């Protein structure tokens, strides 16, 4: 499709809406233009969703409990409020970890204060204090507690900071109050910010003047990798093969001690910019730790990232960098040789959260595929600046896409593959369009690093080339 | 590393030596992990009677609940109506979770909107959200009906749904005649099943309260059927199939079986099938109304008795032999239709299957959980099979329900070692299957973590999960199954007996050790 | 010893230390057993390519066959006719085995008589046995038809069934008009499926050959359906359901679904349902005749084409998506009935399931066996699912059949690593699952011994069995299942994908070892 | 029912038959009378079955391969003829064993020469010789081969004795030809006799010249226990606790060496008289070994048997006998206390093969049950003599019962429980009569000995008292 055909498509789709929604949604849809690099000249982002239009977004509690805090493995995270939020989010996200669940690790469990109407009437602070003691009795190897506020907490005027301070001092225990009520902000995005500030305020400073830990020149932290299907582990291996020492993973497979040690590192390696740029900036401000954005999707980006990271160190790491790249060269070359011919020329539309809608484009390109549309639930304009340089000329960009819009764009553009979420998957499959979940990896992965690229390629191929897609039309119709 | 002609996902990739060594160094370097002997010590303690006693003294902490919140049930109920959009007034985070939860169980699209109330509504309320939300939803998704429920922030703020909806019509956001039934669905009261009851009663009242003057009980010669919160497609299908076979006129009020099973033929269908607005308007003219799941339809029942003047029969859920018999006999009485040869034969086929399988089922001990009506019907059928339902857990049960189940247990010798638990969660159940080990669990996918825990103690302590309930996320297409009627009983019997025989095969597969009992014929 | 409140059967009684010590003493004292190191050495050798090469050189020895003998099939065919007694001329030992084999599969009574020929008949033949046997059978069990087949001793001594039956009527042992169709069924030719074809064609001849002069093709507006040797009740039922749904007039010729599924209601019914004599007599007036299992109905086909003058369509067994489509499109053409909305929607629900499950099915490797039509349909559907049917064994298959299967494999990329084996047994198959290990086996209960063997080499080498075929003796009520049509495809897909996920759960259940991949959602 | 009523029932049932069948069946049906001990005055047995009446009997191959030879664990048994007989009999009988199947033990395997028409025409002897070599190659740890003849072998004039002699000498191997063709005899019974004679002729004399066996005064053999569900193991345990040494078990869990050592024992203990009296009499005549009948069904018979067996030995064995009885007393007393009240007064009808129709009566009586009818597929008059002693006055006796007769007797007598075979089970369950398999033990057992009695009692109870039996009648009929 030409730029004019795409712009016309936008206007046709918007015809359905009442005037106020139409005027709003027009601002959140754009056609990429190489002459225009400032996204604040072509798209609005990180605003409220329009009522009744079937946004795909979640809330601040998802962003804090589900995304940042939940993966920390040796803490207990309380879903504080009524029973729904913690139940729907229990083990939905594949933030992988090593531990003994219910004993020293708690990730896939759902701890809650199960608010009843009496807790709305009288407040939940007394219940929270009691709940903390019961946690301590029944889960003695927990290394800390977080309190992930659901909608009612702030609305009824509870004081979870006071309970956290008092019980923390009573028990010599790290107890973190998190005001991630889903009424706050407009999406998961503000939850990340709230969560980062909670780490800052209640955890990160704990070892500030503690210099027990023996540092080396090669100490780094992986910031903003939640280890989906083992993504952080297939990243870590490469960084350590290159001669670096990965002191911390924020927060996939993350322990509270490794978070507390992070102020000792020499360099913060930021994968997910959206969710963890806040604490990265904090650590630079306060501890003088530089940070840098990288990308471990596909061989092209992975190689570029390893070289850029190694350049921050000395000749010994730069040498090990080249050793790593030579080791894996035959492996990813064999993946390309097998799968690129089976995928080349095929067109993809993506819709994901805050990073992957731009970050995975290189990996598609490494298999000869073309990303013809992309967009985000909750990204900001700094994300869209980055996106416009990774995406092709005249491609479709969509912020906080509505159900209706996504469906209608797909029917016109007719992509060969869609990469999006669980609420999207079954819709597109029925239309006869190969779909891959690009949050959960469709229960596959890892997709990060060289070992991840093989799995990514296998997966795009098994789905795009599957025999089921030739069978949707009955031969008598 | 990867070998291209045999690519490894997470399992078993991370069992390669280089990954194992890397994870060991991460642990030893940076995780400040408790020593393994201490982890083993605490694990063993969590399996003890002493720990169980502490666990059962909990008052404030809930761990691994076996219930969800009201609006999820309101959404399921609303999906069963023709061209109806479920619409939850309040916070959009809730609706992402409701959709996803049902998406994972049915492996289908689940359509639902929010009106995206934000922090600003705490000053001024959610009225403008309701006006714009209804207008936008109607225009964009072209439903014929919008069925409104609430999230917990709308409830705490105290938004008046009735006034908001009336004002939306008065000010021209939607046509006056466009149907917008509503129910308040506070997550901090009851559970998802209460949300279902609330939503249903709201839709019943919308279409019938103001128009009762012209109604005559029995004048349409049909029986209304209200299914409640129901997540097996086969359950809606079997009820309609049995009534049709009997030549009984009926109206199934809330019927999502089409919208939860659209064909993959090249088009997405946002809406399919469903109870018609005309069926709800005409429902007071029925002979009577039967509630398939009465222990969560109390509010519906009061409306049907108080306004429609139907003599709702005192029937248990039609699960197992006796209760299916009772349901068919009551339908025969109301309708004046005899039970047909076809159902009499089906019944005797179920009984045949019971005689054929009774020796392997006899005395088998089960732990089980779910919603109240489902749990009580499973208990009843287990007693009919000569099984012992020793741990019966209903997190969202109440005292009157427990008494009813305790009476059923007391009427059978197979109930002598059984205890019914209410308000207890799957962390409570975990203790019970350690301290008083049963043969199997019957439950939803959250049971898998209890099976994992039991195996960790030892193979001889493992309690295998048999997946019946909601949600089932880790197996495919089990939502197509049936648990009601003779067909459902046939399916449950087959699943149980074959689970027993799978496990016996496992325990007797050991060459020259246990395979003396690895029989070809069982 | 026993503790009265927990009695132990053989497993796990004989694991008690006293029994273990007693059994060690028996072995050491008196069994002169090969040393365990030698047993281990030989076992390991039986898993090798070297052993496989010797195994596949066998010419005279057969081990663990995957077929039975003709008269078994004749019996199953005969059971499908109204008030019909199967009667096997020859030795009574055969009839005890046929009855028992089917009893164990269906968990039902199986009625069949012998005429109890003994050694004395090698002087004089079995004519008197036939005379007294028919008279006694008719008086005692009051059948409306006796369908006669033979055992191998009757075949070897050369008894002429036709003459013997004729003489029984001539001399007054049974009435002249009493129907006594017959077929020679030598166990040393073909297999059980051959017996089915022989019996059926004998019955068809009996009712039609002498009365052809008043018949007109198409005059009764129906399609005849011949199912062949079929041991799933769901398979008779689904074909009848789909044809009824389509408004197609049909006659199912040999229909044992009622007599293999009588209710347990206080009476034993020796006979139930079945194809009527009137249906067999009128069959030449049908539009055409469709064979569901053509690769064992060649004799039947020749009769229907040569005598009834029906242009039997070239259709594969209706298994999987393409072949069910083809069946329905051909039935539409013959009958003039369109394929209705209900079947089109069912088809699209199967496709939906395929799209939902394709990621777990993709590339999975299977070994499988069974009868030829069943096997080729399973292969076809596996290819449609993106699975690799790498070891395909049909003991009773032939070169022409193998060529057809090889053609289906060549047309799909998923057939590239597949081999079809004919005349090979489950001892051959055992070698293949060691040397070229697949993910699963799909087969009958005899497969359980191959799974046992694979686990003995080690857990990582175990190939789990998925039970589809005949006989299934070690699970209950699987004979109620379906494998034909869209319904059968849905059942097979669900069984395979859930077998895959059950094994993945097992391999990821290890706490702090493999449970990083023990996902709640799959 | 009175004697007069049973006699009238017999006459009423037999009215259906043609004259010849009527006159024959009348001879095979009787009513037990304490005045008449000689069964040759009241019942005929071990005759041919009448054609067309649905006998429950098997054939001589069942009696030889299925019953006697098949259980011998470390030999390979060839089902020689067409494919049916070996396939239907594969692992149908639960003759339990300890071994490594396919390596050193072969019981649940189906070895066959799978005769084709070419083998009918040219004969099977060359195929059999080739088959033996293939067996030696692929199953090198086999300790002997038997050749179990199916119907065609003798009819076509093959000479399997010649092949067995020649290949046996060539390979230094015991190869046993068994002429158990199903046309021989009238039932399983003659297969037993043929099988015993083959053991005598081809196996039992191997060690006649050998004096290396270390004998003791307490050596015995268990003769005629096929270890159904482990029956022979729960018998052996008691004999050894009593101080005896069980040199051999014929043939459940039996090895070829144990058979070869049996001529060295002091006493043969015969459980199944019908199948094994032949070889027992041979061993007395040739080796001077005495034999005695015993019964290990239920505590009354087990205790009487232990005492009678101990009385053949010295005071030391008699003393240990009393120690065994005292050890098990509280165990079986507890079984009686639990289950006798649940079963007392209930009436049973049995129909089984050659032993159990009399042998299990005492165990039923130990639980207060009454056996009101019994009968056998293939017993001889010496069996019926023993039966009339065990059975109550005026009870019904049936030899080679027809399907029709068994149904009609059951309808009139209305027993509370039926104990019979797989071909009988499903008929009587549909009639609403509790049924227990008394060949296979319905996949349960053992039933022999004190440990077997607990299981028997559990089993009769679980079936007789099961809730299913109250549900056959729809409440609307
Ligand atoms: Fe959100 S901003 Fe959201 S790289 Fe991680 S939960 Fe990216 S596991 Mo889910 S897939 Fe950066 C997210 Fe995951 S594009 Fe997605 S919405 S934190
Ligand atoms: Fe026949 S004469 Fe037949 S005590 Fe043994 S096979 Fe007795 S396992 Mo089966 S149960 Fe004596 C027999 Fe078994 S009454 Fe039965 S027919 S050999
Ligand atoms: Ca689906
Ligand atoms: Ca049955
Ligand atoms: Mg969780
Ligand atoms: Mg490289
Ligand atoms: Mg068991
Ligand atoms: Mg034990
Ligand atoms: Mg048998």
């Amino acid at each position: 499709m030409s730029r004019e055909e795409v712009e016309s498509l936008i206007q046709e789709v918007l015809e359905v809406y009442p005037e106020k929604a139409r005027k709003d949604r027009n601002k959140h849809l754009a056609v990429n233009d190489p002459a225009v690099t400032q996204s604040k000249k072509c798209i609005i982002s990180n605003k409220k969703s329009q009522p009744g239009l079937m946004t795909i977004r979640g809330c601040a509690y998802a962003g804090s409990k589900g995304v940042v805090w939940g993966p920390i493995k040796d803490m207990i995270h309380i879903s504080h409020g009524p029973v729904g939020c913690g139940q729907y989010s229990r083990a939905g996200r594949r933030n992988y970890y090593i531990g003994t669940t219910g004993v020293n690790a708690f990730v896939t469990m759902n701890f809650t204060s199960d608010f009843q109407e009496k807790d709305i009437v009288f407040g939940g602070d007394k219940k929270l204090a009691k709940l903390i003691d019961e946690v301590e009795t029944l889960f003695p190897l927990n290394k800390g507690i977080s309190v992930q506020s659901e909608c009612p907490i702030g609305l009824i005027g509870d004081d979870i900071e006071s309970v956290s301070k008092v019980k923390g001092a009573e028990l010599s225990k790290t107890i973190v109050p998190v005001r991630c009520e889903g009424f706050r902000g407009v999406s998961q995005s503000l939850g990340h910010h709230i969560a980062n500030d909670a780490v800052r305020d209640w955890v990160l400073g704990k070892r500030d003047e503690d210099t027990t830990f023996a540092s080396t020149p090669y100490d780094v932290a992986i910031i903003g990798d939640y280890n989906i299907g083992g993504d952080a582990w297939s990243s870590r291996i490469l960084l350590e093969e290159m001669g670096l020492r990965c002191v911390a993973q924020w927060s996939g497979d993350g322990s509270i001690s490794e978070i507390e040690l992070t102020p000792k590192v020499k360099l913060n390696l930021v994968h997910c910019y959206r969710s963890m740029n806040y604490i990265s900036r904090h650590m630079e401000e306060k501890y003088g730790i530089p940070w840098m954005e990288y990308n471990f999707f596909g061989p092209t980006k992975t190689i570029e990232s390893l070289r850029a990271i190694a350049a921050k160190f000395d000749e010994s790491i730069q040498k090990k960098c080249e050793e790593v790249i030579a080791k894996y060269k035959p492996e990813w070359e064999a993946v390309v040789a097998k799968y690129r011919p089976r995928l080349e020329g095929k067109r993809v539309m993506l819709y994901i959260g805050g990073l992957r809608p731009r970050h995975v484009i290189g990996a598609y390109e490494d298999l000869g595929m073309e990303v013809v549309g992309t967009g985000y639930e909750f990204a900001h304009n700094d994300d869209y600046d980055r996106t416009m340089k990774e995406m092709g000329d005249s491609t479709l960009l969509y912020d906080d896409v509505t159900g209706y819009e996504f469906e209608e764009f797909v029917k016109r553009i007719k992509p060969d593959l869609i990469g999006s979420g669980i609420k999207e998957k079954f819709i597109f499959q029925k239309m006869g369009i190969p779909f891959r979940e690009m949050h959960s990896w469709d229960y596959s992965g890892p997709y990060h690093g060289f070992d991840g690229f093989a799995i990514f390629a296998r997966d795009m191929d098994m789905t795009l080339n599957n025999p089921c897609w030739k069978k949707l039309q009955a031969p008598w119709e | 590393s990867q070998q291209v002609d045999k690519i490894k996902a997470s399992y078993p990739l991370f069992l390669d030596q280089d990954y194992k060594d890397m994870l060991a160094k991460k642990r030893d370097g940076f995780e400040e992990k408790y020593p393994q002997d201490k982890i083993d010590e605490v694990f063993q303690w969590t399996t003890t009677k002493e720990y169980q006693e502490l666990n059962f003294q909990r008052e404030a902490l809930t761990v691994n609940p076996a219930k969800a919140c009201q609006p999820l049930g309101a959404v399921l109920c609303a999906l069963g109506f023709e061209k109806t959009m479920p619409y939850v007034h309040g916070s959009q985070g809730c609706v992402a979770y409701f959709r996803s939860y049902f998406n994972r169980h049915f492996r289908e699209p689940v359509s639902c909107v929010s009106d995206s109330m934000t922090e600003d509504a705490a000053v001024f309320g959610g009225q403008q959200n309701m006006k714009d939300g209804l207008q936008n939803c109607k225009a964009t998704y072209k439903p014929d009906m919008i069925a409104v429920s609430t999230t917990c922030m709308a409830e705490v703020i105290g938004d008046d749904l009735n006034a908001f909806i009336n004002n939306s019509k008065k000010e021209g956001f939607i046509p006056d005649e466009f149907p917008v039934p509503f129910a308040h669905t506070p997550s901090f009261v009851g559970s998802h099943v209460t949300g279902w009851d609330n939503m249903f009663e709201g839709i019943a009242r919308y279409f019938t309260l103001k128009s009762m003057d012209d109604k005559v009980v029995g004048s349409n010669k049909k029986i209304n059927i209200v299914p409640g919160f129901e997540t097996y497609l086969g359950n809606f299908r079997v009820i309609k199939r049995m009534l049709s076979e009997m030549g009984v006129g009926y109206s199934l009020l809330s019927d999502p079986e089409e919208v939860l099973d659209t064909p993959a033929d090249g088009q997405f269908r946002m809406y399919a099938g469903g109870t018609t607005q005309e069926e709800m308007k005409d429902a007071p003219n029925a002979l009577n109304t039967v509630l398939l799941q009465p222990w969560h339809l109390e509010k519906t029942k009061k409306f049907v008795e108080g306004t429609w003047k139907h003599e709702v029969p005192k029937l248990n859920i039609p699960m197992g032999l006796d209760w299916t018999d009772e349901f068919l006999m009551k339908v025969s009485e109301i309708s004046g239709q005899p039970i047909p040869a076809s159902l009499t034969k089906e019944r005797g086929r179920l009984v045949d299957m019971m005689t054929d399988s009774h020796t392997w089922l006899h005395g088998k001990r089960f732990a089980l959980w779910g919603d109240p009506d489902f749990v009580m019907g499973l208990v009843k059928f287990l007693l009919e099979l000569g099984c012992e339902p020793v741990h019966i857990l209903c997190h969202n049960g109440n005292k009157r329900w427990k008494k009813a189940v305790d009476a059923i247990l007391a009427a059978s010798p197979y109930g002598k070692n059984a205890t019914v638990y209410i308000g207890k969660d799957l962390w409570h159940l975990r203790s019970l299957v350690f301290t008083d080990k049963p043969d199997f669990m019957i439950g939803n996918s959250y049971g898998k973590f209890i099976q994992r825990d039991t195996l960790h103690k030892g193979k001889e302590f493992e309690v295998p999960l048999i997946r019946i309930g909601f949600p089932i996320f880790d197996r495919h297409h089990l939502h197509r199954s049936t648990t009601l009627g003779y067909e459902g009983a046939m399916q449950i019997l087959t699943t149980l007996v074959n689970s027993i025989l799978e496990r016996l095969d496992e325990e007797t597969r050991g060459m020259q050790a246990t395979d003396y009992n690895h029989d070809l014929v069982r």
